[PDB]
RNA sequence: AAAGUUACCACAGGGAUCUUGUGGCAGCCAAGCGCGACGUUGCUUCGGCUCUUCCUAUCAUACCGAAGCAGAAUUCGGUAAGCGUUGGACCCACUAAUAGGGAACGUGAGCUGGGACCGUCGUGAGACGGUUAGUCUACUGAUGAAGUGUCGUCGCAAUGGUAAUUCAACUUAGUACGAGAGGAACCGUUGAUUCAGAUCAUUGGUAUUUGCGGCUGCCUGACAAGGCAAUGCCGCGGAGCUAUCAUCUGCCGGAUAACGGCUGAACGCCUCUAAGCCAGAAUCCGUGCCAGAAAGCGACGAU
RNA sequence: CCCACUGUCCCUAUCUACUAUCUA
RNA sequence: GGAAGUCGGCAAAAU
RNA sequence: UCUAGUGGGCCAUUUUUGGUAAGCAGAACUGGCGAUGCGGGAUGAACCGAACGUGAGGUUAAGGUGCCGGAAUGUACGCUCAUCAGAGAAAAGGUGUUAGUUCAUCUAGACAGCAGGACGGUGGCCAUGGAAGUCGGAAUCCGCUAAGGAGUGUGUAA
């Protein structure tokens, strides 16, 4: 992070990001 | 709860209050001491004129409770040299006096009576035989070390205390060059340094010591504490009979209250009277140090002239300063 | 519970129609004139969402409602959502 | 009110060190030193 | 003769089961890509006490910016969570202020307050039952064996914690300023609130000092003498404990934010910024204060 | 509601026994 | 000081 | 001929049906899992490789080669400085940087900067204590030039 927030994301969060990118 | 700066609330790991900071050294100032060791005897109440400009009791008198600490002259038995290193101060070497009194020799032993009294025997032998080693060590301190602390011990025999072990400690020698401090320590070897020479009853000093234990509470008590800005009101001399006699009172008397100090005894040596309360109960050793940072406001700068010092019987409801005037007022007893 | 959750206009009354949700005046904007006039809601012609809503007189998007046009009765279609906008904003059928 | 870390208060403390302090304390140490 | 219809439908059964500060609608434009932004026209069960911390989306305290901001008292806007944010019944008064929130069932193993099935009788209607069914760790302190030959003294300080807060009074003043009405501020100074750490000179409280005295009753045939009574009762009572019911003390350096500037290019001008550099907040980091690594260490004494 | 009263409270403090604790 | 405590004179002392 | 076991689902692609504040909902489609360990993705039911007797040697896939970690702190060319770098909130904003694309001036002297002009009818016309270009409302003409407006703003009671 170092900023305020973790760059690394939750695995279910990544997948739904992929889903949101698809639709 | 209280302040979080004092936790973890645990017992102090020392009976004698250790100095954790000394006033900053100055080459402009000549060579002197900064700390002293005394024993708490109790306090009385005194009447003092109030020369406080801008106050509502200006040119008046108030009653102040003032703690009395017996401070017999301290004996310098050695010197310690400190060299600054990238990991902090480090004790480079230590030089002791040739002859050490039994009061300070008792410190090194848990059982002085059963001991063979062998402390510093070969040290005294080598001191008398060859002084080249002592000269080499003192030259080492004045050449390499940047901080000099003199080993001094208290004359506990003069105090009315059953304890015979002297509270040896170090006093940082602030002032002058390092050579000046070394010369000062060598001249003062085996001699005595007096509180009259250290403090002079009108400056603003700090008192440090361990508080009294209150037992177990839902640990509470017996902790190292540092009181700041405790003003000296009078450095009385033990030999002088006018120590407790002011200029407005006369009435030749001694600082020890009639009936004696409760659980301490009678003060016979030089005493110090400090305004307000100080940590620790009676007969506990207290340490005094100079002001680390210079701050003399009107309270810390105004001169003080005592008017009357109470010496009534602190044991019970005492009502007579001295047995002399007590017998003058009271009718003649059967004895 | 059983109550009408949408703004409407005021056995058969099985549900409950809130008085606060009910509206009586509609802001109808004329097409040719391009002016918004606040006319009373004479009645609800037909609600395409549900005939029961039409029977209950629920004011919804696309619902036909008749309002007085004497000062300008004519029908009009509600082009807004009264449940969200908070006002019965409709456009005249002319 | 301003706290003890007030930058101006530290400045005024520095100014008053050489006005009502310092010299009268240095010689005060000197007197008991020559004692 | 009956038949269709029911989203006016009602009674049983079967299936299904991120968020915050900008209104909408209709037109006129409309950079542009039939839409079309900014603009423009209309009209209108929950609920609250304590507690711990934490967030700042800051009520007060500190410092700045702006405003017809003379002064004073304000208003708005920045940095800012260090420090606070009461006492009683929509109030109330105090107060510098009585800010908003989180701990998704804030803290109910801190705390409290404001039935289902079946049956039976039943039209448009509701009741009178039989079964029933709940499930070591952390922190606070306290010792402590041990490398360092052994024991001891005097110290070093890696690291961890931190603390002070707010107000009104004097002077500067009835000056600056103001037609007048009014009326500042800085330096310096004295007190008081809140909090923190101590202390028991004095004062109050405390009584198993069963310390002294007095009273009641009891027991020795009497006098006296004593002894008593689960601490019989009363007065005083050291010592100790204790009390914002008593008393003391509560620190200094830089670096910054907002912001004000200096030199100065970019961009032959200019510019507080780009490289650089000052001034500057109750902020930050140190100092001071507390702890001392129980597997960090030094000097020294003896053997 | 008025009056009186009191550690209910501001704000707790002290004493006593028992408990609690350790030992066999 | 005297119910300001707490939803409240609950318990004590007063009588 | 006869005789066991199976009659679920999950995930994903594509087409399509409507869509809806936004999600999604309905089919079909063949896949992957399901019966299945292994390499990699830091860790993993669904991602990239690969499918299995016990071993030796060689070589690869996917992914990697600063150190933890086996393997170049390789080679070549560029971009980027973040006082919260990097490994849907979207319309935009930025005197942040780099390339281009288009259009403009330019020895008749490019910008920029210095030295000036920046005029005459005319104070055009109204307005009102007054506004002479710059309280304001309509006009917006003009002669001279190298060029000067019925004036770009400051300013002025004007």
């Amino acid at each position: 992070s170092l900023k305020k927030k973790s760059k690394r994301r939750t695995t279910r969060l990544r997948s739904r990001i992929e889903k949101k990118a698809a639709e | 709860h209280g302040s979080l700066g004092f936790l973890p609330r645990k017992r102090a790991s020392r009976q004698r209050g250790k100095v954790k900071a000394f006033p900053k050294d100055d080459a402009s100032k000549p060579v002197h001491l900064t700390a002293f060791l005394g024993y708490k005897a109790g306090m009385t109440h005194i009447v003092r004129d109030l020369d406080r400009p801008g106050s509502k009791m200006h040119k008046r008198e108030i009653l102040e409770a003032v703690t009395v600490i017996e401070t017999p002259p301290m004996v310098v038995v050695g010197v310690v040299g400190y060299v600054e290193t990238p990991r902090g101060l480090r004790s480079l070497t230590t030089v002791w006096a040739e002859h050490l009194s039994e009061e300070v020799k008792r410190r090194f032993y848990k059982n002085w009576f059963k001991s063979k009294k062998k402390a510093f025997t070969k040290y005294a032998k080598k001191y008398a035989e060859s002084t080249q080693s002592i000269n080499r060590e003192l030259e080492r301190i004045k050449k390499y070390c940047s901080v000099v602390r003199v080993l001094a011990h208290t004359q506990i025999r003069k105090t009315p205390l059953a304890q015979k072990k002297a509270h040896l400690m170090e006093i940082q020698v602030n002032g002058g060059s390092v050579a000046d401090k070394v010369e000062w320590a060598r001249e003062h070897f085996e001699k005595t340094v007096d509180i009259k020479s250290t403090f002079e009853q009108n400056e603003m000093i700090d008192v440090i010591g361990v508080t009294r234990g209150k037992g177990n509470e839902g640990n509470a008590g017996y902790m190292h504490r540092t009181q700041l800005n405790s003003k000296i009101y009078r450095i009385g001399a033990g030999d002088d009979a006018k120590n407790a006699s002011t200029d407005f009172d006369a009435t030749e008397k001694r600082i020890t209250p009639m009936g004696g100090f409760v659980r301490y005894g009678v003060v016979e040596n030089d005493f110090v009277m400090l305004n307000g309360a100080t940590p620790g109960p009676v007969k506990r050793v207290l340490t005094l140090r100079k002001s680390l940072l210079t701050h003399t406001s009107r309270k810390a700068l105004e001169p003080v002239s005592l008017k009357w010092i109470d010496t009534a019987s602190k044991f019970g409801h005492g009502r007579f300063q001295t047995p002399a005037e007590a017998k003058q007022f009271l009718g003649t007893l059967k004895k | 519970k059983r109550m009408i959750t949408k703004a409407t206009f005021v056995k058969y009354e099985r549900f409950i129609r809130p008085m606060a949700l009910r509206q009586k005046k509609a802001n109808v904007t004329h097409k040719e004139l391009g002016v918004t006039m606040q006319l009373p809601i004479i009645g609800v012609k037909k609600n395409p969402q549900s005939p029961t809503y039409t029977q209950l007189g629920v004011l919804t998007k696309g619902t036909v409602i008749e309002v007085n046009v004497s000062e300008l009765g004519k029908y009009a279609q509600i082009t807004n959502n009264p449940e969200l906008d908070g006002c019965v904003n409709a456009l005249l059928l002319t | 009110t301003s706290g003890p870390r007030d930058n101006n208060r530290n400045k005024w403390a520095k100014k008053h060190l050489k006005k009502g302090k310092r010299a009268k304390n240095s010689n005060f140490s000197k007197f008991l030193k020559k004692k």
